[PDB]
């Protein structure tokens, strides 16, 4: 980006900060665990039994 | 064939009451059992009040 900006010839350049973006360890936060408002459901058919 | 016309249907012609008609089959009246005596009604009030949450 920049590291110092005085006149149009007299500037300097530093590389941007390294930013790694990937998924979490063990895929934490992919799946709504312990969110009561939207829970998953394992049930048989005749499914009145979450 | 007209010898066996069962002559009290012809007496009340177009005026048949309930005992002269073929009814759909069905048993008599047995009273409905107590829902307190159900197999899992009271024990759901007891096992949950011990601290459990039940489902199934």
């Amino acid at each position: 980006h920049f590291a110092d900006f005085v006149d149009d010839r007299r500037a300097t350049a530093a590389g941007n900060r390294p930013n790694y973006i990937g998924f979490r360890d063990n895929f934490i936060g992919m799946m709504y665990y312990n969110s009561g408002s939207n829970t998953g459901s394992f049930s048989s058919q005749t499914q009145q039994l979450n | 064939r007209e010898e066996t016309v069962r002559p009290d249907l012809a007496a009340s012609f177009n005026d048949w009451t309930y005992d002269q008609l073929t009814q759909p089959p069905g048993t008599a009246y047995l009273p409905a059992p107590d829902p307190l005596t159900g197999p899992t009604t009271i024990r759901d009030k007891v096992l949950s009040a011990e601290g459990e949450q039940l489902a199934g």
